[PDB]
């Protein structure tokens, strides 16, 4: 396949040093950037509940010299919302102008710096949410117009339900955790290692992000009590930006969804909640991987 | 080879500090650069020959839930003879101004009006 | 403003589970949620450096973040804490403005010799969760109580106490 990433180009005219790896700039200028532009346009139907009434979407990356258009529209007879565009720091660059008929609040901007990194805002701040279902079509464009969350496939399987504390309303379980997720910014170039695979072993996604100083899909077992005994811990990263996490674990979890009122004729819920530790706008769970039997049938064992 | 001065100061509330330039000359070119060195200050640098008070109607612009670029642009262009907005160095917190006539001038060093947050727009 | 005033912190607490009571040793254990929000202009974040509204410090104690940043923050301790506390979803957020917030789900074990078991089972008891600051009144003080969620969460079937 084609490959991707950043580079340093050294150009030399009558300068043998340039083919030796040696770029120190010198002399009279001979070259630069060589040439409507290319356009990119996106749909999204945004929805504004009682829960979510301000929404922002980070744009991805405009060249100096680029023009940005955006338009909102009501799906039903829902109210015309407030529209604006802003830099990553929150300094405003535009406002929405409600149109001639009064059906679309449109906004306009073209770009100043060698990075403009813009952010679009739409709010339903105007009135009290009556049934909390007004929803909007949002159109956007420059001249993948929005930078999207990279998509993680998570998987879980349990091998042993090894403890239940009926008094304290918690339990303990042994299992296996897998997350697989394609992020190009992870990318390994092969000639350094001399391999297809780079391995980080015995550390928490968190810790590897810190070491690498980049973003990764860290998580926590939600109701974890104290510490977890994690073995065969590992995170694999290929050149492509394909990445995977593998961890056998033994964790103790608070479940106050216990009710022991009809004991022994009670029935119960063991819920193993795995939350991410970063928002929806960076990583989200997209698939469920049935990597093994979810519950492992040793039947003689028997207590629950 | 040009002549240069350094100043350091603090913008306390948003309201700015005045620096007087006596004996300015027809044709002379004033270069001003204002960099944030602490806090969340987005600099605003400006020039005026007459002291009329910016804090009051810049105060009134704050009151408007109103667009705003046009409202602030109009106020700034009217109150200052030449002006510029910090925007880190992306907005090149800096201006160049050629002095139109002989006299005493004053440069204003303060805060702009900007939004800082993505969760709500309240500049 | 000629004298230097203590910056004002709004603290909040809520309990999800009363998970242990040691009647012999006069202590108990509880699971809950801790929030402190407080406006200090001195770590003002300027936005163009990060490219964000939010700066996040995660998995560390106000104390530790003060040490890293080398400035003063409203550190605290659960007063009667026994041993260690299991703290998860720990975090401290700082916006540009100097507005700051601490969020921590926790599981702590507390000494309560305010137990008296004299009229058992007809006894009544006080579970007190004391959160002291670790800095004087003249630097930080608690100014508000934030009702961020139900303080006590009504699962009634559960029932032991
Ligand atoms: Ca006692
Ligand atoms: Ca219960
Ligand atoms: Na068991
Ligand atoms: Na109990």
């Amino acid at each position: 396949t084609y490959t991707t990433g950043s580079f340093q180009l050294i150009l030399g005219l009558n300068a043998p040093q340039v083919i030796s790896g040696e770029g120190e700039p010198e002399g009279e200028v001979f070259a630069s950037l060589a040439s409507k532009p290319e356009a990119h346009v996106q749909e999204l139907e945004i929805r504004l509940d009682k829960d979510t009434r301000y929404l922002t979407q980070h744009t991805r990356n405009l060249q100096p010299g680029d023009t940005f258009h955006a338009l909102v529209e009501p799906i039903g007879e829902a109210p015309l919302p407030r529209l604006r565009l802003t830099d990553s720091g929150g300094k405003p660059l535009a406002f929405g102008l409600i149109d001639q008929p009064g059906e679309s609040v449109e906004l306009n901007y073209t770009c100043d710096q060698d990075i403009c990194e813009l952010v679009v805002h739409v709010d339903g701040t105007d009135g009290q949410k009556d049934s909390g279902e007004a929803v909007y079509r949002l159109l956007v464009g420059i001249n993948s117009v929005f930078l999207e969350s990279d998509l993680v496939t998570v998987g879980l399987a349990v091998d042993q339900i090894v403890g239940v504390d009926q008094r304290s309303e918690n339990f303990s379980v042994v299992g296996t955790l897998k997350l697989s997720w394609h992020d190009p910014k992870l990318g390994f170039s092969p000639d350094q290692c001399g391999c297809t695979v780079k391995s980080f072993e015995d550390a928490s996604i968190r810790a590897v992000a810190g070491e690498i100083n980049l973003p990764l899909p860290s998580f926590s077992f939600y109701n974890q009590q104290g510490n977890r005994w994690s073995q065969n811990q590992v995170i694999f990263v290929t050149p492509d930006g394909r990445a995977s996490y593998f961890e056998r674990f033994t964790v103790t979890l608070q479940a106050p969804d216990f009710d022991f009122l009809a004991y022994p004729f009670d029935r119960q819920k063991f819920s193993i909640k795995v939350d991410l530790a970063v928002p929806t706008n960076m990583f989200i769970f997209n698939e469920i991987e049935r990597f093994q039997q979810v519950v492992g049938d040793q039947l003689g064992e028997e207590e629950w | 080879e040009g002549r240069v001065q350094h100043f350091t100061g603090y913008i306390e509330d948003g309201r700015g500090i005045f620096y007087s330039l006596p004996d300015m000359k027809q044709g002379d070119i004033i270069y001003a650069s204002m960099q944030n060195t602490g806090g969340n200050l987005d600099p605003l640098v400006g020039i005026m020959a007459e002291e009329i008070d910016p804090a009051v109607s810049l105060g009134q612009v704050l009151e408007k839930a109103l667009d705003l670029i046009s409202e602030l642009t109009a106020v700034a262009d009217r109150i200052f003879l030449g002006w510029d907005d910090d925007g880190g160095k992306g907005y090149s917190a800096s201006l160049e101004f050629t002095i139109p006539r002989d006299g005493t001038y004053h440069i204003f060093a303060g805060s702009t009006i900007t939004n800082q947050r993505l969760d709500k727009f309240q500049p």
